[PDB]
């Protein structure tokens, strides 16, 4: 409606109560897995019972994970095919050597057996079938003596994690591919060890004691020796042509030789990390190392990396973290983009990183547009800073030689008044240094925005008023514990103003006192006058000068720092726009700064935007906000003098014309102020995001009196963070940033006092964050008090992960250990307890760091032990107690031990073990030091309510030491199960493993959480038996990874287009991409993988287009393109474009979905009505159509493998229908076709031209069936013509040859308006093939007699709802238990009885049709004895029960018209049933192909979802209760 | 059933949707007058109408009362008379729409409720006690007297049979409990006996909020909030 | 009982604190019966009371017409016949009001104005186009033809004794030029006209607020800012 306005109207323009609201609602089997169960003995199938048979061709068994001791020697000669023996876990105590007298056997693993101390091989065996020896981690003390002699094609000998101490045999074996002696207590290696091995690739000995390689040969390929003791690398790794990698790790050397003694030029992985390097030679031969992709100099004593190291253009993941002595990247890495990690952990640069972004890449950028051009930079922040009147605006005003000062009184600062000034020194340096001057408010109204403007790069000022002398300066001490707070290493260079007026003794105060406890360094102090210019203010001026040139902050020197020409290009063209911005609306759009960077030439794109407009932020230019929260991304402030004085406006004028809301807080209003310069409210609503205003500044000072229910001095708990004074940004910050804190409803009663919230539930929950100041105390303490209950303990949890949150982000000075002096950290976070239970009469401190030392016991005692307090009732955030309490460590029934590596088994050399838990085996996750105490339970706390099956869900957690509990991937992470367990998928599991993980997706997004890392690593199984209810799992431990700290870039291989490029932030759309690739990669079965670990560069920079080729051209596989096409929906470029989760879990529920395996789209403007399908041919099976856009006839030959479709023209008039008869002699299958014409034609498979057409038939054929009655004692066929007569032309299988076939038994049925048009065989053979046909509308049928044996009518019907739907002529016939006939243009259905001939049934399809949402039957398919097939005119295909229930699943919006409908059986895959539907959009005959597999699975995958939908709807009630 | 209940329950819905307080209030009496049981829905929608039109006039009168109390310092015989007799006029309608709805109550809804009809008997002295201090808030002198008594008697009514009979979580009861302890705070002006019955409701209702439905957690809790509000106002002194 | 212009006016205010308009009409009705010039206060009072009174059964009018286009669809002969009386129930009402007020304005307002109150013409002018509007909101056929043909010869008189003598920062200029426009834009079906009036009237208090005492600056920005509003939605969907 437009606005209408009285001007009337216009000219005139206590709660007291809270009554009730009107609140008104409203073939034998091969594989068989035997280890979950505890079998302590196998001897029972090793006798001659039935199924000692069976087990001979089996060729693959799991017994692991049992407690079998000395496999019978019965068993292993039982079989004699078996190939894949995998077994660990098992106690035997030496190898039997009778396990390899079978045939051809390899795989052969045994990993974890207490195998004893030697494993000798008799020699009475020859057995080379063995490919896999794996002898992990065994008692062995020396590898097996007859390997040479017994097993010779032995490729994969593994024996990891052994004690075989004595020298090796020199291991005369030729077959080698992989060798590894990890964690292996060896002492050297013979100079023949490795003599005799020239086909060896991966040889790896880690935690080993080695000196020296004995003569390596050639073959090499990876190399893993991390964990050994060394000087040197020696040369004979230095000289193999054909090394690869390099693992080095935990290492002790010196030196790295160049290039020039590697003698390689296949090196892509170098891993030196934990050693002691000090150069990185680089200079002799830079591009010898031209395809190095990973370099790890981690923990080392680097110095600094050469400039050399900008020629190997591979390098993809370097990592120089932990040197403490870099100190600079070189410019010429700049032009080496193919970084996508880059560490910068434990070093300082000559740049601040990690603001929001520097991902590791934006570094790259900045690196090279610095080699293009790099300048000086010469930018400080000079924050003059006051208290409530001080020499600031007259210091400043003289210091700037401002000669004009028109207003003879300035008045009050108000905001900050930013002001920049150049200064050119007049001395040998040219260098002109422009810093900007904020002269920060000093009425302590505006004292809740300064601390966003307090950079750690700034030279503070604060200035006395001598006046006040040896009184005002304490006052000050709060100033300058706010610059500590903010900024520790900034140089603060404290200034007197007034000596005119009068008390010059500060000084002694000054250096006694405010010096050097605990307050930041002072660095030079001055007693200027600053009313006029004098010999003291030229002091000033050149201590200003020479200590913002000295800054060196890690010794960098800020003053002089190097930065590409663009920046400074950038900040001249905004400088000059800060003159041409509209002065009532200073901001600047997006656009119109893209615009002004489009004007000139300047050289960054959108994404070197976002790391320069940061670095001009931290050097006071224009401030811009990319939190995506605040959601002001657009905007950007240029000449931030304006919006600092807007944001200050508030806190000094307040109006209200009658006291509606009590003093410190103001309903939402809005001012015009400026008007038409566009009027924007993000600014308005910015007013509060910055936290700044509900206006907790002036905000009821005095504490309101308040009384606990409950103050006995047991059921409470109280927390003391004694610190020296309140910074200013805290309290009211504090309080925002409190908002609500939810007891894991109602919300509670909220006060604002203006350090204090006290919001309460009911007398058992409450929450007193105050603030009270204890006698004989200076300084100021935060009480924090809750109740003892459970919702008390989640209560302190949350509030003291907040504070604590509050001060690691806003103030790094006050929680900061100061290693010089003592550890006083400002901040004596207290606890206070009382030994007595009530009327204690005192609390006693106890410091917070020595109880949280007090971890190896749960309950702290004082030193007279018999009355004892528990930790959790007076600490409760130590103890993981404030998360529900099911999740409790509970230590004493965790079978666990860290110290074997063999239960380490989860993940390669991980932190994810493996122990007993509750009696169950569970996989434990150690956490190491990089996680603290906070970050853990921020990360279970939000992983404690996500509860979902396909999720791993954590079970227990504690401490001493800190680890978490979660369930075990039996199965293990989904990758290895793709890469080398490849013949376990079978075109099934895939589709249950993608619905799981679907499932866990669009729980996630419903939760608003989205996985942002999802890969094949990051699917973890559980069982491969797929009819099973939980079967694929995702980690969720990602995205508590993500959150806690802020992989978020993820997987190159596996990342969404918008994701790697960063240009624009991420949705839940990368999520379903990478969903998609998971579908790409799981159809490939680790296709895409193994391509893409040779050529990582391309394996990225291929998918991140939208080119992804076809994986049935590429990698050989069944294709079911169908879920092809949900890949190029969820392929998708654009985001929004892609299906959201929830919708392809929804197509992916459909049961309909794996059985339909694809869809041919066959060229434009052609009509078809006609189909056979070829069976004889079974390895590869085409289709042969007909045609219909022509009114006369033509063949329509089209393959499946190939998709090709054909053309040709054969007959003068239109074919209606075609047959296959195939003969067992002469090995051929004749076609015969039947036409409009009555032309019955026959064509050869093979041969296009072998054409002779049988007697010409009177009229139009309608039908051709080929049969089988065996009545003549023999294999014997016949042919069925149906034609619009009724005249049977029934001919015989192999007299089809002749031209003019002489019919055996013309059969005249029907009459001239009595047609024939359909034909059925029966269902069961029993019957002698009992055959029934359909000519005109009623139903008829004969045997081998060939003689009507039944005129059943069904015009005659005593039921009648409509005359046509049964007064027409029929459609299809099937033959089962019953009888279902289909009339023209008749959307019902007639069940008839064979024997009673009686309507037993009545099925209409609107019936059905209608409930869901034209709609007619169109064509009818019979399944052999379970489901029914309804062919509606629509898009729309029924899922008929003829059994007990009749609707099983209306299956719709996949056309829009369904033309034909029948099964056939192709390549392997038999029994797949074929349509062909329109899609209108021009007639497009979608041929669309669907597995007949499914009446079972249509039915088990749904009891597979209502057993889904329970369990995810059962166990929800853990977070109800 | 001679005249067209459904016809009626709809002009009163359309007018719920137009803001015609007053034909909804006419129709809802007369449907009630057509002597047959009110449904939850009619009965709700009685309620909604009722307390609109009569809320509306509460609102006038108190501005106009605050604005007599602020004038008569002022010592003008003229302004002083002409506010009273609208205050009076106000008041007149007030009491019109109040018998109104008295009669409509006692008359017609309390009399066809059987024994075993907890809830509507609950529902209409729950109403009745409303409406008697509504007057109340009108009232003076011995009339103002008989007034709360009545609204007294109806309030203990109402509360003995749904503590005796129902749930506390029942949003009629807790209502109820509201508007029991809302009279005893304003009209007979003792705040410990509005305290002590309105804790007695909230922790008799809190005592069993684990076993409640969702469908009436909102129910319970949306008003719930309205108690734990007055009860922080009223023991805030 | 009280019959005289002070306690009429007074009873009036009284009204307007009370948020009871049916009785604040009758009291200007009587106001303005007693044929006196009125006064800005009283002028306000009258208007602001009988916008009120015409607003409430236009929310009304629009809501149930709104839920009869809405049930039209499903074809109930019961519910489409209550909901034609009840509409028709509503218009009624308007319609008595809407005549009462351009009896008031044409019998007592226009007609004791001399030649010199411009701005008291204007203003009254102004409100009986605002009430042909409201006629015509419910109005089709002929009837709709008279009202409109009525309220534009009085809209472009009224607009013309604006151009004429007011200058064009003047509220009741400004709220005339925002009436004409919502009516040339709703019952005109012209947004190009409304638009062009719309942005002249703009211009034309651009060209002023230079020398606007801050007393009539506001006056002039909290009518100026709706005005851009209507303008911004106006010309927020065009031709595309
Ligand atoms: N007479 C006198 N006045 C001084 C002297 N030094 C500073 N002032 C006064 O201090 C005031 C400075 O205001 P200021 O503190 O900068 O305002 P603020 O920035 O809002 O805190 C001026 O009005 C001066 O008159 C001095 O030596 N003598």
């Amino acid at each position: 409606k437009s606005n209408s306005i009285s001007v009337g109207e216009f000219y005139r323009d206590q709660r007291h109560s809270n009554s009730l609201g009107p609140i008104f609602d409203h073939e034998y089997i091969t594989s068989l897995d035997l280890s979950a169960n505890e079998l302590r003995d196998i001897d029972a199938l090793s006798q001659k019972c039935c199924i000692s048979v069976h087990l001979e061709h089996l060729e693959k068994l799991e017994l692991h994970q049992n407690a079998l001791t000395s496999f019978p020697q019965q068993l292993c000669e039982t079989l004699k095919s078996l190939t894949h023996l995998d077994l660990h876990s098992n106690k035997f105590t030496s190898f039997p050597s009778y396990l390899l007298k079978m045939s051809c056997i390899a795989n052969l693993d045994v990993s974890r057996n207490d195998i004893g101390p030697s494993v000798v091989l008799d020699p009475t065996v020859k057995c080379p079938t063995l490919k896999q020896f794996n002898l992990s981690y065994n008692q062995l003390s020396f590898v097996p003596e007859n390997l040479t002699d017994v097993v010779e094609k032995l490729e994969q000998l593994i024996l990891e994690g052994n004690k075989i101490s004595g020298i090796c045999s020199p291991l005369r074996l030729k077959e080698l591919k992989i060798l590894n002696l990890s964690k292996n207590h060896i002492s050297s290696l013979s100079e023949n060890f490795l003599e005799a091995c020239p086909k060896v690739e991966s040889f790896s000995a880690r935690m080993n004691f080695l000196a020296a390689m004995p003569f390596l040969p050639p073959s090499m390929t990876i190399l893993k020796l991390s964990q050994n003791k060394f000087s040197c690398i020696p040369e004979a790794i230095l000289n193999l042509p054909h090394l690869r990698s390099l693992d080095m790790s935990s290492n002790d050397i010196q030196y790295l030789p160049g290039p020039a003694h590697w003698k390689s030029l296949n090196l892509r992985e170098l891993l030196f990390s934990h050693n002691q390097i000090s150069i990185l030679d680089l200079s002799e031969k830079a591009y010898l190392w031209s395809r190095v992709e990973k370099l790890h100099l981690s923990h080392n004593k680097l110095k600094e990396i050469p400039p050399e190291i900008g020629c190997l253009e591979n390098l993809t993941s370097l990592d120089v973290s932990y040197n403490l002595e870099l100190r600079s990247f070189p410019n010429e890495m700049g032009k080496l983009s193919k970084i996508w990690d880059l560490p910068l952990d434990e070093l300082h640069l000559n740049f601040d990183f990690k603001h929001i972004g520097c991902k590791a890449k934006d570094i790259i950028r900045f690196l090279q547009q610095r080699l293009k051009k790099a300048v000086p930079y010469n930018r400080m922040k000079l924050m003059i800073v006051g208290n409530t009147g001080s020499g600031k605006t007259t210091l400043l005003q003289q210091l700037m030689k401002t000669k004009k000062s028109d207003l003879g009184m300035q008045s009050a600062t108000v905001g900050i008044d930013v002001k920049d000034w150049p200064i050119q020194i007049r001395d040998k340096r040219k260098r002109d240094l422009v810093l900007n001057v904020w002269d920060f408010a000093g009425r302590e109204e505006f004292y809740s925005t300064h601390p966003h403007f307090m950079t750690q790069r700034a030279l503070y000022l604060a200035v006395y008023d001598l006046s006040k002398g040896q009184a005002e300066v304490d006052a000050m001490k709060p100033w300058l514990f706010n610059i500590k707070a903010r900024a520790s290493s900034s140089p603060v260079i404290l200034v007197g103003t007034h000596l005119d007026v009068s008390k010059a003794c500060m000084s002694k105060i000054t250096k006694e006192l405010l010096n050097k406890r605990g307050f930041p360094a002072i660095r030079d102090y001055h007693f200027v006058n600053a009313t006029e210019e004098s010999d003291a203010l030229a002091k000033l001026r050149k201590t200003i000068i020479n200590e913002s040139l000295n800054f060196k902050i890690r010794d960098q020197l800020v003053v002089g720092q190097l930065i590409p020409d663009c920046y400074v290009e950038l900040e001249k063209i905004i400088l000059s726009e800060r003159k041409n911005v509209p002065i009532e609306f200073p901001v600047i759009d997006r656009k119109r700064l893209l615009q002004l960077v489009r004007e000139n030439q300047l050289q960054l794109d959108e994404n070197e935007l976002p790391h320069a407009v940061h670095f001009l932020n931290e050097s006071g230019v224009l401030l811009h906000f990319q939190d995506p929260a605040l959601q002001l991304s657009d905007l950007y402030f240029v000449e931030p003098k304006w919006l600092c004085k807007i944001m200050a406006q508030i806190l000094t004028v307040k109006v209200e014309g009658c006291p509606k809301h009590p003093k410190g807080i103001i309903s939402r209003r809005d001012v015009e102020k400026f008007l038409s310069k566009n009027y924007m409210s993000q600014y308005f609503k910015l007013l509060e995001k910055f936290q700044i205003a509900l206006v907790p500044s002036s905000l009821s000072d005095h504490r309101p009196v308040i009384e606990l229910p409950h103050c006995e001095n047991s059921e409470i708990i109280i927390r003391l963070y004694e610190m020296p004074y309140f910074p200013m940004g805290f309290w009211s910050r504090l309080i925002n940033r409190l908002l609500e804190i939810s007891p894991y409803a109602l919300r509670p009663n909220r006060m604002y006092w203006r350090q204090g919230i006290y919001l309460n539930w009911s007398p058992e929950a409450y929450c007193l964050v105050g603030s009270e100041v204890l006698d004989n105390h200076p300084e100021s303490f935060l009480k924090i008090t809750v109740p003892s209950c459970r919702k008390g303990c989640i209560l302190l949890g949350q509030v003291v992960d907040h504070i604590d949150s509050l001060m690691e982000e806003w103030f790094p000075g006050l929680l900061e250990i100061d290693i010089c002096g003592e550890g006083e950290t400002l901040l004596k976070k207290w606890a206070l307890y009382s030994f007595n239970d009530g009327e204690e009469h005192q609390k006693i401190l106890l410091d917070d760091l020595m109880k949280k030392a007090e971890e190896g016991d749960l309950l702290v005692n004082p030193d007279q032990p018999r009355l004892t307090i528990p930790i959790s009732q007076i600490a409760p955030d130590l103890i993981l107690a404030d998360l529900p309490r099911n999740i409790m460590l509970n230590n004493d029934e965790l079978e666990f031990e860290q110290a074997p590596e063999f239960l380490l088994g989860d993940g390669s050399f991980g932190s994810v073990y493996r122990a007993a838990y509750e009696g169950e085996e569970v996989a434990v996750k150690i956490f190491n030091k990089h996680t603290s105490l906070r970050l853990l339970r921020q990360e279970l706390v939000v992983l404690c309510h996500l509860h979902h099956p396909s999720l791993i869900s954590l079970l227990a957690a504690g401490i001493r030491p800190r680890m978490l509990v979660m369930e075990l991937a039996s199965k293990g992470s989904l990758d290895r199960l793709l890469q080398q367990d490849k013949a376990s998928l079978t075109r099934t599991l895939q589709h249950r493993i993608a619905l799981h993980v679907a499932d866990g997706l669009r729980y996630l997004h419903s939760a608003m959480i989205i996985y942002r890392d999802l890969k094949p690593h990051n699917v973890l199984l559980f069982t491969l038996y797929p009819n099973a209810a939980i079967i694929a799992k995702i980690a969720d431990y990602g995205i508590a990874q993500y959150c806690c700290r802020m992989t978020s870039e993820g997987t190159p291989g596996f990342r969404a287009p918008e994701v790697a490029r960063g240009n624009v932030i991420y949705n839940q759309q990368a999520d379903v991409y990478s969903f998609g690739l998971l579908l790409y990669d799981i159809l490939t079965t680790g296709g895409r993988i193994v391509e893409g670990l040779k050529f990582p560069n391309e394996f990225d920079e291929l998918e991140i287009q939208g080119k992804l080729p076809d994986p049935v051209k590429e990698y050989g596989c069944a294709p079911w393109p169908m879920v092809e096409k949900l890949i190029k929906q969820c392929l998708k470029e654009n985001p929004q474009e892609r299906p959201t989760s929830a919708q392809v879990f929804d197509i992916l529920n459909s049961a309909e979905l794996v059985c339909l395996t694809r869809r041919i789209l066959l060229p434009k403007n052609v009509i078809v009505e006609c189909m056979v399908a070829t069976h004889h041919n079974s390895r590869n099976a085409s289709i042969w159509l007909g045609c219909g856009h022509t009114d006369r006839g033509q063949l329509s030959f089209l393959d499946l493998n190939t998709e090709g479709y054909t053309s040709e023209e054969v007959a003068d008039s239109r074919i209606l229908c075609l047959a296959l008869v195939h003969l067992p002699v002469e090995k051929e299958s004749w076609i015969v076709s039947g036409t409009q014409s009555g032309t019955l034609l026959v064509i050869n498979t093979e041969d296009g031209k072998k054409r002779h057409t049988l007697e010409k038939m009177t009229d139009s054929v309608t039908c051709l069936y080929c049969n089988s009655f065996s009545k003549q004692s023999k294999q014997k066929n016949f042919l069925l013509v149906g034609t619009a007569d009724g005249k049977l032309a029934i001919f015989e299988d192999k007299t089809v040859k002749l031209k003019g076939a002489a019919p055996l038994k013309i059969l005249n049925i029907g009459n001239v308006s009595t047609p024939l048009m359909c034909l059925s065989e029966s269902t069961n053979s029993t019957e002698r093939n009992v055959m029934w046909g359909g000519c005109g509308t009623k139903i008829f049928s004969f045997s081998n007699d060939f003689t009507i044996q039944k005129l059943i009518e069904t015009r005659t019907s005593q039921l009648f709802s409509y005359a046509a739907f049964s007064d027409s002529n029929i459609i299809t016939v099937v033959v089962d238990t019953a009888l279902y006939i289909a009339k023209q243009n008749s959307p019902v259905v007639e069940v008839w009885d064979k024997k009673t001939e009686k309507l037993c049934g009545l099925i209409d399809c609107v019936h059905f049709l209608r409930e869901v949402m034209s709609g007619r039957v169109k064509t009818l398919c019979l399944q052999k004895n379970t489901a029914l097939w309804i062919g509606t005119g629509g898009g729309h295909i029924l899922l008929l029960d003829l059994s007990t229930r009749r609707l099983i699943r209306v299956i719709y919006n996949f056309c829009n018209s369904v033309r034909v409908m029948m099964t056939a059986q192709l390549g392997s895959l038999k029994n797949v049933m074929l349509v062909l539907g329109y899609n209108r959009k021009e007639i497009q005959s979608c041929l669309t192909v669907w597995d007949i597999n499914l009446p079972h699975e249509v039915q088990n995958l749904e009891k597979h979802i209502e057993v889904r939908k329970e369990l995810a709807e059962k166990m929800r009630r853990t977070s109800v209760e | 059933g001679m005249v067209d209940r459904e016809q009626l329950v709809q002009k009163a819905r359309l007018a719920e949707q137009a803001e015609r307080y007053d034909d909804m209030a006419a129709a809802m009496k007369n449907v009630t007058e057509l002597n047959e049981p009110l449904s939850n829905e009619e009965r709700n929608l009685l309620s909604v109408a009722y307390k609109n039109v009569v809320g509306a006039r509460r609102s006038s009168w108190r501005v106009i009362s605050s604005i007599e109390q602020k004038t008569s310092a002022d010592g003008n015989e003229k302004k002083i008379e002409m506010v009273r007799a609208y205050r009076e006029k106000i008041e007149k309608e007030l009491e019109a729409v109040c018998q109104d709805v008295l009669s409509l109550l006692d008359n017609y809804l309390i009399k066809n409720c059987s024994e075993t009809q907890y809830e509507s008997k609950v529902f209409y002295l729950k109403m009745k006690g409303d409406y008697y201090r509504y007057l109340a808030e009108v009232a003076t002198g011995e009339k103002r007297a008989t007034v709360v008594e009545s609204s007294e008697k109806a309030y203990s009514e109402a509360h003995e049979i749904s503590k005796e009979h129902m749930q506390p979580t029942h949003p009629i009861r807790l209502g109820l409990a509201l508007n029991y302890s809302v009279f005893y705070y304003e009209i007979q002006n003792a705040p410990e006996q509005a305290c002590h019955l309105a804790k007695t409701a909230f922790d008799d209702a809190i005592a069993e909020l684990d076993t409640l439905n969702e469908d009436s957690y909102k129910d319970s809790t949306l008003i719930m909030q309205l108690l734990r509000d007055n009860l922080t106002l009223w023991t805030s002194d």
